[PDB]
């Protein structure tokens, strides 16, 4: 094998979705969910 | 909140965007409307 499947999850969509108040409850954790969803894009990329 | 590449500068914490290509959370569309759907229940009460 030489690469995985690139997979790339929405974090906002996947804990908050189509609501305001945990998002805006989770807007409180800084930049989490964002840094790993960084961390998949690189993943990709390194894939590719 | 104007154009695509403000957003990316939002994104990057950045004035200065480099070559390349990027974003933030998806846009989803939103329902237009709302269809309730229930039985055509037959019977009735025998009020008559």
């Amino acid at each position: 094998p030489v690469s995985m499947t690139k997979t790339s999850v929405d974090c906002t969509m996947y804990i908050c979705g189509d609501s305001t108040e945990c998002s805006n409850l989770l807007l409180q954790y800084g930049s989490f969910c964002t840094q790993l969803n960084r961390a998949l894009t690189g993943i990709a990329v390194e894939q590719d | 909140a104007l154009d695509p590449l403000s957003e990316t500068k939002c994104t990057l914490k950045s004035f200065t965007v480099e070559k390349g290509i990027y974003q933030t959370s998806n846009f989803r569309v939103q329902p237009t409307e709302s269809i309730v759907r229930f039985p055509n229940i037959t019977n009735l009460c025998p009020f008559g």
